[PDB]
């Protein structure tokens, strides 16, 4: 009180120092039941991978995938990124997701990355210096590689130009280093640009197979629709918390409701534009949200001169949630709020300090 | 295997009233007896509709699409700009089964029909991007309200159980949302898909304009009544 | 190429304005705890130039 009236004495009356309200307990979050995961066991288990030259293209849309099992998987050799930091793409999103599927050499594995060179960097597969993805590679020597020969596997080594970002080529044209013109027919500056894989099973770690996998992430203006599961929780009612009700984010008390939404609907408000009513996205029932209270508090007082002793009244505030004063003296319950500090007499004088609903206080003790 | 019929299918393009049809929930918010104020995408009161009896017509900002069926004739939509392999097209079949939509670079023939013994009235199907499966859309009026915002295709449906013969009853019915879709797309035409055995059907197109509606919810959130805010002086 | 210069790669959090950090230690990127050692997620902080 003396610090609000900026003074050292205080005249008798009633003043308004400050408010009260309750704080929030926990923070609460749902969402729906999430489905419709991408499909990715197809990809990094499929039986076999094509030839560097011609590289699997894979489309992602329309789906929720989870990248933390692929980024926590312990059979991966090599797992980089470049664009984002692989532990927070989880939560960020783009419009689509292309996968290049591919086996290269043990050697040529640094090959695939932006501001590189290489037989495989410029007539198989090159990286734009822009490039935003990540890229997974791991051996596959006991798979790929055929104590025969894995022969089917074919690299391109010849090509007039290097290769666009995200192109491929495939052209099979005899290739002509030199001025002489052949007839198809390979000849002393003819060859084929395409040569056959030679791995084998005991070749050394550099020449064996490697298979890899580069995700690419694109951001048309076409809205976002794949990335991570949004992790929910449990719930719990009559406490003043704050929650985030599938992106509707708010603070309140939730209770049981006896309203009817109509099949389609997800949240209700009453007037003026104030949500009223909710519907949980997994359990799909109705509940009811009130503000946890709040009010003014004040002080009474017989003026500084006379004595030193006051009492405290909460405004429109129930009997149940006071919290020093929380036990204090004898706690009176009135139609105008709370008070505390004050004890109630049978009798009746005239008013002094006017408190309301038709009562009011006065100094013998108050 | 489509081909062009030899008789002209000259249906007749007649026009009737509007009356008071074409009301549907703007969005997914529950309100229990009281009157609210919105503006949006409309089909005006007392509007001037059109009544056939397959033309390419324009789709401009949304479509409301009226049938009093009999016996479930109608069968599909097909959405698109340039109806080639070009541009991206839209397709959507209810046949008995199921729904199947379809978002591919498509070639359609000059004069589609579902024919009867899937879909044949493409010769190729390219590039595709979107496909969807889901139930089955359809003396009896359906209502369709077709919208296409910032890449998101709304689609509104209604079945009402008629008795009158010919045109649209006086009445109120409010529509329910149905469907939303993700894909950008710049439709600016569309068309209409009869299963057409080797061996005449009529249908109301109308068009929608922004302006301001004022919608009654009752105690349940259901809208009961509507004024539109520009027919005459009373209603203003 | 000069190699004198390293700048930090990885970072707990956000550093707060005038703030000096410069101890060198392993990053934990993923959930195997690297225990100190180096291995899969697990990073030396500093990259050169
Ligand atoms: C490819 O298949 C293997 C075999 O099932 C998957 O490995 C399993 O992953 C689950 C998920 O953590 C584990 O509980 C199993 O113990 C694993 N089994 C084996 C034999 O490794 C692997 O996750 C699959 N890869 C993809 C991308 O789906
Ligand atoms: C979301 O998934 C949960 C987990 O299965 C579903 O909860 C179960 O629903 C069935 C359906 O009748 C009940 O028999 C079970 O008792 C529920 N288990 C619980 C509540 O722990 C829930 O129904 C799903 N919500 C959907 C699909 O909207
Ligand atoms: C403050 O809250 C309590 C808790 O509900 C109210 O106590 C209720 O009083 C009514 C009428 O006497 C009883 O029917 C209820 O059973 C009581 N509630 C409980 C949980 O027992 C109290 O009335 C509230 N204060 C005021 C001024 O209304
Ligand atoms: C109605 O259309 C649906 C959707 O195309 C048909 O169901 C699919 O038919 C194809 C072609 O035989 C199958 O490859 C799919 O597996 C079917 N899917 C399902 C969910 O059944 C259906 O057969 C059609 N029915 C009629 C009577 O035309
Ligand atoms: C075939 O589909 C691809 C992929 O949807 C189309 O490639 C897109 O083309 C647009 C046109 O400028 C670009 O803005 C996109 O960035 C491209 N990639 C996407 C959407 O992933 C391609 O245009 C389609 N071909 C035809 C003839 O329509
Ligand atoms: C709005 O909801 C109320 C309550 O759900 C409906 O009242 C019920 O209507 C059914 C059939 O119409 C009766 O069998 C019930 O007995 C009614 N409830 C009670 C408590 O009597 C009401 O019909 C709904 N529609 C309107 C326009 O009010
Ligand atoms: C008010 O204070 C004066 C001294 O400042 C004192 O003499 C007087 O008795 C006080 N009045 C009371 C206590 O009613
Ligand atoms: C008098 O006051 C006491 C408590 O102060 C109260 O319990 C009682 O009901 C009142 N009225 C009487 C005793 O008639
Ligand atoms: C609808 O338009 C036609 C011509 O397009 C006209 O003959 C008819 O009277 C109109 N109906 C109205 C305005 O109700
Ligand atoms: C449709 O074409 C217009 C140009 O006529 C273009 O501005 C618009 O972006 C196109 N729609 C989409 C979804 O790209």
């Amino acid at each position: 009180t003396k610090c609000t009236l900026k003074s050292f004495t205080v005249e008798k009356g009633i003043y308004q120092t400050s408010n009260f309200r309750v704080q929030p307990t926990e923070s609460i979050v749902r969402f729906p039941n999430i489905t419709n995961l991408c499909p990715f066991g197809e990809v990094f288990n499929a039986t076999r991978f094509a030839s560097v030259y011609a590289w699997n293209r894979k489309r992602i849309s329309n789906c929720v995938a989870d990248y933390s099992v692929l980024y926590n998987s312990a059979s991966f050799s090599t797992f980089k990124c470049y664009g984002v930091s692989p532990t927070k793409l989880n939560d960020l999103c783009f419009t689509n997701v292309y996968a290049d599927s591919f086996v290269i050499r043990g050697d040529e594995v640094r090959q695939i990355a932006p501001g590189q060179t290489g037989k495989i960097a410029d007539y198989n597969y090159k990286l734009p210096d822009d490039f935003t993805g990540c890229v997974i590679a791991w051996n596959s020597n006991n798979l790929d590689s055929k104590v025969g020969g894995n022969y089917n596997y074919r690299y391109r080594l010849f090509r007039k130009s290097n290769l666009k970002p995200f192109e491929r080529d495939i052209s099979t044209e005899i290739y002509q280093a030199g001025s002489k013109p052949c007839n198809g027919v390979e000849g002393f500056n003819c060859y084929f640009p395409l040569q056959s894989y030679g791995f084998q099973p005991t070749n050394g770690v550099g020449y064996q197979p490697y298979r890899v996998v580069v995700l690419s992430f694109e951001l048309l203006h076409a809205p976002a629709t794949v990335c991570g599961p949004k992790k929910s929780t449990n719930l719990v009612k009559n406490k003043c918390v704050n929650f985030n009700f599938n992106g509707l984010t708010g603070t309140g008390v939730l209770t049981e409701s006896n309203k009817k939404f109509l099949p389609f609907q997800q949240f209700g408000r009453d007037i003026a534009d104030t949500t009223d009513a909710v519907r949980d996205p997994q359990t799909l029932e109705i509940l009811d949200i009130t503000p946890c209270s709040f009010g003014g508090v004040s002080v009474i007082t017989p003026g500084t001169n006379t004595s030193n002793q006051v009492a405290v009244l909460y405004q429109g505030v129930n009997c149940t949630e006071v919290p020093v004063y929380s036990t204090g003296s004898n706690v009176f319950q009135t139609r105008a709020g709370c008070l505390i500090g004050a004890e109630h007499v049978n009798n009746s004088y005239e008013c002094d300090i006017p408190i309301g609903a038709g009562i009011c206080a006065s100094y013998q003790s108050i | 295997q489509c081909v062009n019929l030899r008789t002209r299918t000259q249906l007749p393009p007649a026009y009737t009233n509007s009356f008071t049809r074409g009301v549907y929930y703007p969005d997914k918010v529950f309100r229990s007896s009281v009157l609210h104020s919105t503006q949006d995408l409309f089909l005006p009161f007392f509007s001037n509709v059109t009544w056939f009896h397959n033309p390419v017509l324009p789709f401009n900002d949304g479509v409301y699409f009226a049938s009093t069926e009999k016996s479930n004739i109608i069968r599909g939509w097909i959405f698109g700009t340039t109806l080639d392999s070009k541009t991206q097209s839209l397709l959507i079949v209810n046949n008995a089964t199921n729904v199947v939509i379809k978002v591919c670079e498509f070639q359609f023939c000059n004069d589609p029909f579902l024919d009867v013994y899937e879909s044949g009235v493409y010769s190729s199907a390219n590039n595709c991007t979107f496909e969807y499966v889901s139930q089955p859309f359809l003396k009896n009026l359906r209502e369709f309200v077709f919208k296409n915002i910032d890449g998101y295709f709304k689609i509104y449906s209604k079945h009402t159980p008629i008795n009158l013969v010919r045109d649209l009853p006086q009445g109120f019915s409010a529509l329910e949302p149905l469907v939303d879709l993700p894909i950008g797309i710049n439709i600016t035409r569309f068309q209409t898909l009869l299963a057409l055995h080797r061996s005449a059907a009529a249908y109301y197109v109308g068009y929608l304009q922004p302006r301001t509606f004022l919608l009654k919810y009752n105690e349940n959130g259901t809208i009961t009544d509507a004024v539109d805010c520009a027919l005459d002086p009373l209603s203003e």
